[PDB]
């Protein structure tokens, strides 16, 4: 089951949803979420309607009629001429099947290399090769926005993610990064979510209770040509290896926050639901955006005190990132220019060192590499959490929230 | 109210309403008195049970 | 051989199904292990000696052996295993002609085929072949009586319509009752039929395999009468079978396109995943006099640090003695633990250590994202469709672990149920038309979190933890984690996190007990050894429960109990438990009375904490080598001058003067 | 055996009084010594034979009425076919499709004509009961079996929803005249023969009651007896017992019942063992119940009424206090 595309819709209207038919090779060529683009025949299927109302019978030519006592009137009068109703729905009949927008012109670096062609694998290895990589990224990712440079820092260590590991026990050791972004409003946090929205494949929308768990994680829906069941994915799903990007985070429900909190702790989602049961991988990493309690953040308030998530939703999150506007008149003009800049030239003003698709295809091809930790590392790494602990000491001035 | 009986507070260690606490025949104050004697004799009944 | 058509009628045909047959008792006869070991002679011995029915044949002995039964096994499943099943039958027959009586019947169940095909690759192409493929049991049906030999009643003139096969694809309609000639209603003799046991399980892709961000794949599969019970919801198994396809399931019913519900015939089921020397080595471990050490030491391998939570759950593991004066003074034999901590105390690693480890260990959380719930409830199961009494998370431990996570944050009916459970250790339901009480005495080790989000020694542990004095009461041991910035606990910390992330890296002071042996020792320890209490100083632990008594209101501080007193006993009986001794020795009782003051005088605030530690230190020093001591007072030395310094911008004769509060050489060497 | 039991009973009762000379069937519930076997044992190969089950009942719809032995007639001749047997069980019966009256040569009676005569029926209650398995029988990780049970004419209300039982009968299935992916299999149940439940003064205790009443200090040891196992509080025993065995409750003619009842509150610290006593009080109250303030686990303090939105039928959730009725 497919449905129109945001860029097609008329005015307030719903998007169409019609079912497309796939055959032989293509049987499994699209998957929940993909921005496919069917290429195919549209045909006319036979369809059990409920309409009360009588219409398009079909009957035999011949003509014959009933003798005494068999009369062709009523249902017997029907079945003999062979009367049936014309009802009909429009399917589309899909014998190829590709992305809209494809990314490259199992998996592994190799074949991610292999995949993408020569003129892009150059790109990529020498955009990884480019100096002052990071600062070019985050740049060319947020060109609208001004200052924030530590959250687009942030943005971008969440997008490359980190290396998901299992312990010998079993236990997971959970490498996605999770970001939350806290601050006065109109400081471009649902700008910075946009953006991530808008750049990242695999990624997806919610805001604060605009979202039902079902919606949120997944539904279960029988399957009317068998006995199986179609698990309809949500946001999470849909994001699954992807983003997920909440905002107004601060005002979504209990029940969905409750949802949202296994997700980003388990990285999985169980239904048992409709006669089947099904646990499935969400290792979506969460962008959230939230409004301190009272829309301003109180600076002399712990985080804690200032927004109004729980407390294990706190800690599942790896940056939390305060945006408290400061009333600088150096920093409202340097506001005003960008903004007044971007509404004058539109086309203009958005020089990006690095094309948003080449951004993919890197970001994609690195996302393979599963960078192991040496021990000179290992080493700074312990020191560097020693400064972090020391500065939680006490003494020196409080910290929004502990180490 | 207190989680101990507070003997100071006289009436204020109970939160019951008048009209409840007349409905029970009979009311029962149970303070861990702590003579040294009972204390050993309580340790020594429990052990032995 | 090989000639003429299709491979399906090539040996639904006699001349080649005789040969055929006659090839595969060849084989059957005659086969090594390699070695010389005929195979095949001791596995029918085994497999008659136990009654089993089935019969294993490697694919690769197969192939090895004869190549063509190989090539046309996975083209013409079911003719073939029909073959192997009869052939094996006249060779189990031959070996042991009284056999016939047990099953008149032999299972030839493949194994280690080829190719293992992952379920969303099943195809239109792979229809009626036998195949390998990989899953995860997601539900499976009861044992349910399926018909095999169908004899039927004629309801005209009561004749008896001999035996059909039932087979798997179609319903067995008799025609005409041979005696009356009659068409009309039949109906099952149940008791001249025979019935072989029916199962219904699915398999859906594991999650590890599922790919990119495509959804996991479920099949059906079924067992027939020696594959039943041999899988549960939630193994990983790999099951080998006919992708089946052709029994009733066409959707004729004009309901939309021709498509077909396929399923697979299981034909081997293959899992992937009793103490006699067992017992003769732990006996001996148990002998080796530091057994309490080494199993508190091997408590957690993965968490660091935390020695008094881990002996505290070494405690709870071993469990008491529970005991009832008449039937009248139920007094329970459970120790429960409850680990207060602030975050990053690894609490939620603890509990699922203790999952892992302890037999009859259920999860549930706080929160309502568990699979399983404290409150009992009655209701159709989503899956099953079953009318159930789904009783709670209390109950599914009757006789086991509780692990309550996030034990703050739980609902008024899950804080009452967890009030009915610890205190009766029942739970009632009165609900739809079940008056009902149930026992769960199961041994609760919670989780929590203090008010605030940081434990505060200022205040007592009541007035931090965010339950109920009642809730709090029923707790043998609480464990209050605390988190301090301590520079070498720090670095060690992070040294074990690093190194176990180096370790297990994708791409590759006694020793602690193995696990699996410490898993036995419990079974063992819990099963057999059974501590009594004859032999313990009443005189001694009467004038200790008197001077706690006089020292907790010498100070504005929570009164011990007689439920003090009870806890310590049953820590008592739980470290004789540990030592298998039988009989609580003056050491057990001191290690007990050891935890139950740590614990007593950690809930207290800090002006009646310390004053009641330096009052009983003699009982907190017992089983203290005098290094841990000395290392604590050095330590305590340390940060207070690392806080003095840190604010303004040790010498030998405070640690002394601290020490006779007289020997240094050892603690320094 | 039934019929055996129908001819003893018979000879037994020969002499029966006028108004009651019709023999009456008689219904043999079978009850065996032997240890029972769990539900996940019951396989194929104990089909049609009788087993036995333990396990806790979670339903039990109301005492429907089943047919033992039917009679129809003809809707053209008005010839009737009395008493034709009904196979016990779960299972049908297919009507005849011709006549047997003796045609006297007029045209032939039609193809289906018999009605059944609701009038000339025998009927037994029969009650449908869902059985599940013991919760500690299931296995750790495991969804409880469920069994389906059969009950005829004296074990239907003899067991409600919630007691523990063991459950004698004849494994088999439902027989409908052989009517997605299963095939060949056939809806299972318990037709059971003999009902057990897992939990009447003779004279001998009628008089050990007298005298014990009759002992002088009756009272003394009534109030050690009730917790001895309890360390001191001898006033506090004895108000339990006033408590346990009540007052009198009265109905003045003007109709104002005053209760017997007596109500006792212990206000204390937390130390005493004042829920010990609770817990010793309900397990020796006659009919007692231990409850928290805020209820139990899915069990409350007091009824509520609710009513069902399908059936449109009251139902009383019994908390607590409607449960431990006459009791405490
Ligand atoms: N003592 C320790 N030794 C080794 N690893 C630890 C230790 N304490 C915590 N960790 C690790 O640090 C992280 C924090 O642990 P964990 O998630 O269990 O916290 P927690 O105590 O459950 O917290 P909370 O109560 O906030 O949920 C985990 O990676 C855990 O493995
Ligand atoms: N620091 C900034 N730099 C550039 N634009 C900004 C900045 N802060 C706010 N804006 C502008 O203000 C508008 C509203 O911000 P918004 O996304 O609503 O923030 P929030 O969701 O936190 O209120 C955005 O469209 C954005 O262009
Ligand atoms: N006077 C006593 N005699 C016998 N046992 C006692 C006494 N006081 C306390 N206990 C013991 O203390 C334990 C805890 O008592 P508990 O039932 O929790 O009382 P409370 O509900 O008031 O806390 C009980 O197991 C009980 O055996
Ligand atoms: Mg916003
Ligand atoms: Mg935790
Ligand atoms: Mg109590
Ligand atoms: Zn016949
Ligand atoms: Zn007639």
């Amino acid at each position: 089951r497919i449905q129109e595309t945001q860029a097609e819709l008329p005015r307030g209207s719903i998007p169409r949803s019609l079912e497309v038919i796939l055959r032989a090779e293509a049987v499994e060529s699209a998957q929940a979420g993909d921005k496919c683009d069917f290429t195919g025949t549209l045909i006319v299927v036979p369809d059990v309607s409920k309409l009360s109302t009588p219409g398009a019978r079909a009957e035999t030519n011949s003509r014959v009629s009933g003798v005494d006592g068999y009369e062709t009137e009523g249902i017997r009068g029907l079945r003999a001429l062979g009367v049936r109703d014309l009802s009909y729905r429009l399917v589309f009949l899909a014998c190829c099947v590709a992305p809209t927008n494809p990314r490259f012109g199992e998996q592994t670096a190799e074949s991610i290399k292999n995949q993408m062609t020569v003129k892009e694998w150059e790109k990529v290895f020498e955009m990884s090769q480019d100096k002052n990589l990071y600062h070019n990224l985050c740049t060319s990712l947020f060109p609208t926005i001004h200052g924030n440079d530590e959250v687009k820092r942030g943005v971008l260590l969440m997008l490359f993610g980190g290396v998901p590991k299992t312990t010998g026990e079993g236990t997971s050791l959970r490498g996605d990064i999770n970001v939350c972004i806290v601050g006065d409003p109109s400081t471009a946090k649902s700008q910075f979510l946009k953006h991530v929205e808008e750049f990242s494949p695999r990624a997806v929308y919610t805001s604060g209770k605009a979202s039902s768990a079902a919606g949120l994680t997944a539904a279960v829906v029988r399957d009317e040509e068998s006995h199986e069941f179609v698990i309809e994915a949500g946001a999470l799903m849909l994001a699954d290896n992807g983003v997920c990007c909440i905002d107004e985070f601060d005002k979504m429900d209990v029940r969905d926050q409750v949802a949202i909190h296994e997700a980003m702790e388990q990285q999985t989602i169980s239904i048992t639901k409709a006669g089947v049961k099904a646990t499935l991988n969400a290792r979506t990493s969460i962008l959230a955006a939230a409004n301190p309690i009272s829309g301003h953040y109180d600076r002399s308030k712990s985080l804690k005190q200032n927004i109004n998530l729980s407390a294990p939703i706190m800690s599942r999150f790896d940056l939390f990132f305060i945006l408290v506007d400061e009333c600088n008149e150096v920093t409202d003009y340097a506001i005003a220019r960008r903004i007044v800049d971007l509404h004058s030239r539109i086309e203009e003003s958005i020089d990006r060192v690095y094309s948003l698709d080449d951004i993919r295809r890197y970001l994609l091809f690195a996302r393979q590499f599963k960078p192991k930790i040496s021990k000179e590392s290992e080493d700074f790494i312990v020191e560097q959490y020693k400064h972090l602990r020391q500065r939680d000491g006490s003494g020196v001035t409080k910290s929004s929230w502990r180490i | 109210v207190f989680g101990r009986w507070d003997e100071t507070k006289g009436e204020d260690n109970i939160d019951f309403m008048p009209t409840i606490l007349s409905r029970f025949d009979m009311i029962f104050i149970v303070k861990d008195e702590h003579n040294e004697e009972r204390d050993v004799m309580l340790a020594k009944h429990v052990i032995t049970l | 051989d090989l000639k003429g058509h299709s491979v399906r009628e090539w040996v639904s045909m006699a001349g080649p199904r005789l040969e055929i047959h006659h090839r595969f008792k060849n084989f059957l006869r005659t086969h090594v292990d390699s070695h010389g070991h005929n195979v095949f002679k001791e596995r029918i011995s085994d497999m008659c000696k136990e009654n089993r029915e089935s019969l294993v044949v490697n694919y690769e002995d197969l192939a090895a052996r004869e190549h063509v039964l190989a090539y046309f096994l996975p083209e013409a499943p079911a003719e073939l295993l029909q073959i192997f099943d009869e052939a094996a039958l006249e060779v189990v027959l031959a070996m042991y002609p009284k056999y016939d009586r047990i099953t008149n019947h032999i299972h030839v169940r493949i194994s280690h085929l080829p190719l293992v095909e992952e379920l969303r690759s099943l195809r239109q192409l792979h229809l009626n072949q036998l195949i390998r493929t990989s899953g995860v049991v997601t539900s499976c049906t009861g044992v349910l009586p399926q018909l095999s030999m169908v004899k039927y009643n004629c309801n005209k003139c009561n004749f008896v319509l001999g035996p059909f096969c039932q087979s798997q694809n179609q319903e067995v309609k008799p025609g005409s009752c041979p005696e009356c000639q009659s068409a009309g209603p039949f109906e099952v003799n149940m008791e001249e039929t025979i019935y072989q046991n029916y199962q219904r399980i699915r398999i859906q892709e594991s999650p590890g395999k599922v790919a990119a961000g495509r959804l996991p794949r479920s099949k059906d599969a079924i067992l027939l009468a020696d594959l039943v019970d041999s899988c549960k919801p939630g193994d990983e198994i790999e099951l080998t079978g006919i992708y089946h396809n052709n029994y009733d399931g066409s959707l004729n019913t004009a309901n939309g396109f021709p498509v077909f519900a396929t399923v697979i015939l299981a034909n081997h089921v293959a899992k992937k995943d009793l103490t006699d020397e067992d017992v003769k080595m732990i006996t001996s471990l148990s002998k080796d006099q530091q057994i309490g050490e080494k199993i508190f030491a091997s408590i957690a391998p993965s968490i660091y640090g935390h020695e008094d939570i881990k002996r505290g759950l070494a405690l709870a593991l071993f469990g008491g003695e529970p005991k009832n004066p008449g039937g009248k003074h139920k007094v329970r034999g459970d120790i429960n633990v409850l680990l207060c901590g602030d975050p990053g105390t690894a609490k939620s690693q603890f509990l699922k250590y203790i999952e892992k480890v302890s037999s009859r260990a259920i999860f549930t959380t706080g929160q309502g994202a568990s699979a399983v719930g404290l409150t009992a409830y009655v209701q159709r199961h989503p899956v099953s469709r079953e009318w159930t009494l789904e009783a709670g998370a209390l109950v599914l431990a009757d006789r086991g672990v509780c692990l309550i996570d996030e034990f703050d944050k739980m609902n008024d009916q899950d804080r009452t149920s967890i009030h009915e459970a610890m205190e009766q250790q029942s739970i009632s339901i009165s609900k739809a038309g079940i008056v009902t009480s149930l026992q769960a005495r199961c041994t609760v080790i919670a989780a929590a979190n203090p008010i605030g989000g940081r434990y505060d020694p200022s205040l007592t542990f009541s007035e931090n933890v965010d339950l109920t004095e009642p809730i709090i009461s029923r707790f043998d041991i609480l464990c209050v984690v605390r988190d301090t910035v301590d520079p070498v606990q720090d670095e060690m910390l992070a040294r074990f996190v690093v190194g176990s992330h180096v370790r297990h890296h994708p791409s590759n002071g006694v020793e602690p007990l193995p696990q699996e042996v410490l898993k036995k020792y419990i079974i063992y320890a819990k099963e057999r050894v059974h501590p009594k209490l004859n032999q313990m100083d009443q005189d001694k632990v009467a004038k200790m429960y008197s001077d706690l008594r006089k020292e907790s209101m010498a100070t504005g501080s929570i009164p011990i109990t007689v439920r003090h007193i009870e806890s310590m006993i049953r820590m008592a009986e739980a470290h004789a438990r540990i030592h298998l001794r039988d009989y609580v020795i003056e050491d057990d009782v001191n290690m007990a009375i050891r935890v139950m003051l740590e614990s007593f005088i950690d809930t207290q605030k800090f002006s009646v904490m310390r004053s009641m530690r330096k009052t009983f230190a003699r009982y907190l020093s017992f089983r203290r080598d005098n290094n841990e001591l000395l290392l604590f007072i050095l330590k305590q030395l340390v940060a207070e001058q690392v806080t003095y310094q840190r604010n303004r911008f040790v010498p030998e004769k405070d640690l002394v003067d601290k020490a006779r509060q007289h020997n240094l050489s050892a603690f320094y060497d | 055996l039934e019929e055996a039991a129908k001819e003893v009973a018979d000879e037994v009762t020969r002499p029966r009084p006028s108004g009651e000379e019709v023999l009456q069937d008689i219904q043999v519930m079978l009850k065996s010594d032997a240890s029972p076997s769990s539900i996940r044992s019951l396989k194929s190969d104990m089909m049609s034979h009788l087993v036995k089950i333990p396990g806790i009942i979670i339903a039990a719809s109301a005492v429907r009425a089943k047919a033992t032995r039917i009679s129809i007639q003809c809707r053209s001749c008005r010839n009737t076919l009395t008493n034709i047997a009904m196979r016990p069980g779960l299972e049908g019966y297919a009507l005849p499709r011709k006549c047997n009256t003796d045609q006297a040569g007029r045209p032939k009676c039609p193809l289906d004509p018999y009605f059944i005569m609701p009038d000339k029926c025998k009927c037994v209650d029969f009650q449908t009961l869902k059985l599940q398995e013991l919760p500690d029988a299931v296995p750790h990780g495991e969804m409880p079996r469920h069994m389906q049970l059969y009950c005829d004419r004296y074990l239907c209300d003899k067991v409600v929803p919630g007691n523990r039982v063991t459950i004698m009968g004849i494994y088999s299935i439902k027989k409908f005249g052989l009517t997605r992916v299963g095939v060949g299999i056939r809806s299972s149940y318990i037709r059971v023969l003999g009902i057990q439940v897992d939990t009447a003064v003779s004279p001998q205790e009628e008089e050990e009651f007298r005298r014990l009443a009759a002992l002088p200090n009756v009272y003394e040891v009534i109030s050690k007896s009730i917790a001895p196992s309890i360390f001191g509080g001898t006033d506090m025993k004895k108000a339990i017992a006033c408590l346990l065995f009540g007052g009198s409750r009265k109905r003045l003619p003007d109709g104002l019942t005053r209760r017997g009842d007596i109500n006792l509150l212990m206000l204390g610290d937390p130390g005493t063992a004042k829920s010990q006593l609770l817990k010793f009080v309900e397990k020796c109250s006659p009919i007692g119940v231990y409850t928290s303030g805020k209820g139990s686990s899915a069990a409350g303090l007091t009824a509520s009424v609710m009513r069902d939105p399908s059936s449109r039928n009251f139902i009383m959730e019994g908390g607590a206090m409607v449960l431990a009725d006459g009791g405490v």
